């Protein structure tokens, strides 16, 4: 019997050149938007996400929510896509700047092409193109991640020099085998909706979860268990440099507060947490294992 | 020149085209059936004779 | 000068502190200035002070000009 | 739309002839070759060929070890197979005695790199290692070519015998009392907190907990230790910021009752190890916590 | 298991007795007495333990973010904020780009265990719902 896949079709012509073009990419991943059986090409790929205002969080926020699908086989007047299932083995074309060793924990990104051109126009068609994520090792996903959440808090003082410095080596990263660039979310003087609420997802938490914590500690520092309560509230005190001999050796705490009003900055710390929650964790969706030669075709069991 | 002897060696790698005699019935050549394992490569299936 | 000279090496250090921080577009080529810089001693003799200044300030300003990217 | 076909019982691979088969009998021709059985055709085990450096092949001729991967600088080699007893000589967790017996069998200047590797960096080892399975059919020469199996059950060729998991007993511990019929194995490194250097102490603690939530939790009983350690480490140092203080990763799945007391046999040096039977393998990920 | 410490008995049931509902979709719902307890105890020490610790490892701008964001630009989303903080340009005291990366890589570590407590391990992954909605298929099984 055949294998169960996806059928898709274009509504626009297929030139026979156009057509080659997509042999290049019989073994690379297509995210789809929702699992279904025939599908309309605006649907697929990547593309149809694509935004002005909004930055990079809206893409990895969708895309977390898509059905990755494999390509199959292109059949001219239709196209096979199989979705991988959890535990077996599956193809990846190399889309991703880095190279792949063996072993290594694939996940899946939204890409991040820099300034200056480098191989990348593909299959223009109706004023439409078929993007693709970047899959890339887990760990530099780790890093790609963070770099980003920095250069937002710095979108608001590009005024002077350390911090306009500072931004291009966070811009340039540095690892094995080729780099890659990653370009400043930074535009027209003002930060894009979307890493603005990433960065006040942070922002939140970064202070307001200082003075709320410190009615808590108090008293169940009193039944001394494991003793890390007490050390716990000299860490509190956020200092750096030893207490010079004055106050306070107590951490600040904060004063009467309404008895309503205080349980409403509890329920809005955790919420900020939710809007973070798409950065707080990446996720392995591929695992390669031996790796073919020229580091383009790939061997790896799916996950997730 | 100094109070030192030089004594340098240097290894020199030539082809040879060797000959090989022997008896016959010098040896024995016992042979099982050879056998088709199969691997899988996720998409075309390499096999190991 | 010994009093100036134990403060010396205090400000001497404090810039090593933030000379391994700061960003360059070449990291490799400050980090030799940065190298010079924690190497500074003083000899017994009060006359070798006066080239370890020298030996300093001309690999620590080297330094000090990128910082506002100054030729 | 056949209903004749939709009431069909599924047909099996094996009912048809082998693919092989079916294109030598259009032309009804004999190859030497037999085709007539393809060996390994039925294996839900996945496994890669590794080629390893021959200085790491002792305690690895047995089957059943972990693989890890370990990226270190130069990319000459960009990686290396570190066995889990190779690395437990840098575990605190390992006897003093244990630790001086097997290291002497780790003489070479291969293994000898490992141990070097480890210390030029002030990275954390966890995020250094990534496990790949487990050791089976090794080809033993002078540049081994380890087969790992990255999913399922261990064993050799054609099932004939099932490979057991060797696992350490000092590195081996328990939870509860009364285990279940059913325990996850998982592999997690727990560091503990020191002035010249955060020293790693490896543990493998299988459990009847699956759930994450409880796994960690029951973790912290006999670890609460280590938090102390850690917690008074992030005030010492301002300016300097350990993350962590263990990891989990799954290691896989085994029934518990297989497990029982075992020793390795190698270089005519017997090795105590628990000895986990019908380990099927279910790799997971690192996962940080305190 | 957080408000009903520090806090007066009889205060503490004014909460209890409007924290339990949820207008989630619409539809309420209610909590079947909740109690705090031993089990929420050690989910108390859990949260005031790597909470407190989170408050050491924003940087000194990061915190700052929302004072600078007031002073230069304002948005609906702010003005609750404004609200939530603590009663009452410049230069940046250091921007080391090592020293931030390291410091909110470990930052992360304390909110993927922080965030857990209230995450659960997903159960299902729903790709199409019946009209009837009595039942969906559904991925990522337990």
């Amino acid at each position: 019997a055949m294998e169960a896949n996806i059928f898709c079709t274009f509504d626009h012509k297929l030139s026979i050149a156009d057509v080659g073009k997509l042999t290049k990419l019989v073994a690379a991943v297509v995210p789809i938007p929702q699992r279904l059986h025939l599908i309309k090409h605006y649907q697929l790929g990547l593309h149809q996400f694509v935004d002005h205002t909004r930055g990079y969080v809206r893409l990895r926020g969708l895309l977390r929510n898509m059905t990755l699908t494999l390509m199959r086989r292109v059949e001219g007047n239709q196209i096979l896509l199989h979705v991988p299932t959890h535990g077996l083995l599956y193809t990846v074309l190399n889309t991703g700047p880095v190279t792949w060793e063996k072993g290594d924990a694939l996940c899946v990104l939204p890409p991040l092409f820099h300034g200056p051109l480098a191989r990348e126009n593909l299959l223009t068609l109706g004023q439409w193109e078929l993007v693709l994520p970047w899959i890339v090792p887990m760990p530099l996903a780790l890093e790609i991640n963070q770099r980003l959440l920095i250069m937002g808090l710095f979108s608001l003082d590009r005024s002077y020099e350390e911090v306009k410095a500072a931004v291009q080596q966070l811009q340039t990263i540095t690892f094995r085998d080729a780099t890659f660039t990653i370009p400043d979310p930074v535009i027209d003087q003002h930060l894009l909706i979307d890493m603005k609420t990433a960065c006040l997802s942070m922002s939140m938490v970064a202070n307001l979860a200082s003075e709320l914590t410190m009615t808590y500690v108090r008293k169940l520092a009193l039944e001394d268990s494991s003793m890390l309560l007490v050390k716990c509230q000299e860490l509190l005190m956020r200092l750096d440099r030893e207490r010079s001999v004055g106050e306070p050796r107590t951490p600040a705490r904060p004063q009467h507060v309404s008895p309503d009003d205080e349980i409403a900055r509890l329920s809005a710390l955790f919420v900020m947490l939710r809007q973070l929650d798409d950065l707080i964790r990446e996720q392995v969706v591929f695992t390669v294992c031996d790796v073919s030669p020229d580091n383009k075709s790939a061997t790896c069991i799916f996950k997730g | 020149h100094p109070g030192f002897a030089l004594t340098a060696v240097r290894t020199d790698t030539f082809e040879v085209d060797m000959l090989l005699y022997s008896g016959k019935s010098c040896t024995s050549v016992i042979i099982n059936n050879p056998i088709v394992t199969k691997e899988e490569r996720d998409i075309s299936t390499t096999y190991h004779v | 000068l010994s009093s100036v000279l134990e403060e010396f090496e205090v400000r001497c250090v404090a810039v090593a502190r933030r000379g391994y921080t700061y960003p360059f577009g070449d990291r490799g080529k400050a980090r030799d200035h940065l190298a010079v810089l924690d190497r500074t001693e003083f000899d017994t003799d009060v006359r070798h002070d006066a080239e370890i200044v020298e030996r300093a300030l001309v690999s620590a300003v080297i330094l000090a000009k990128m910082s506002v990217r100054e030729t | 739309m056949d209903a004749r076909a939709v009431a069909k019982r599924p047909r099996d691979p094996a009912d048809e002839d082998n693919e092989l088969v079916t294109a030598l009998k259009a032309k009804r021709e004999v190859n030497t070759i037999s085709v007539r059985y393809l060996y390994h055709a039925d294996h839900q085990a996945l496994t890669a060929r590794f080629f390893v450096p021959e200085g790491l092949v002792e305690f690895e001729a047995q089957p059943g070890a972990l693989l890890i991967r370990m990226e270190t600088g130069c990319d000459s080699p960009r990686h290396l197979y570190i066995s889990l007893y190779l690395l437990g000589i840098r575990a605190s967790n390992v006897s003093a005695s244990t630790r001086c017996l097997l290291e002497s069998v780790y003489t070479a200047s291969a293994a000898r790199a490992a141990l070097q590797w480890l210390d030029l960096g002030p990275h954390l080892l966890h995020r250094r290692l990534e496990t790949l399975g487990c050791v089976k059919t090794v080809s033993l020469g002078i540049t081994s070519l380890l087969t790992c199996v990255m999913r399922g059950y261990l064993y050799n060729t054609l099932k004939t015998e099932v490979f057991a998991l060797m696992i350490p007993k000092d590195m081996y511990l328990t939870w509860e009392e009364t285990r279940g019929r059913l325990q996850y194995v998982y592999l997690i490194i727990v560091y503990d907190y020191d002035g010249p250097e955060t020293r790693p102490g490896i543990y493998v603690l299988t459990s009847s907990i699956a759930h994450w939530q409880t796994l960690v939790d029951v973790a912290r009983g006999k670890f609460a230790r280590e938090r102390c350690s850690f917690v008074n480490r992030r005030i010492t140092r301002p300016r300097q910021i350990p993350l962590c203080t263990g990891v989990i990763q799954k290691l896989g799945w085994c029934l518990a009752d297989d497990i029982h007391t075992s020793f390795l046999v190698h270089k005519e040096l017997k090795l105590s190890v628990v000895r986990l039977d019908n380990f099927s393998v279910e790799l997971g990920d690192f996962r940080e916590f305190v």
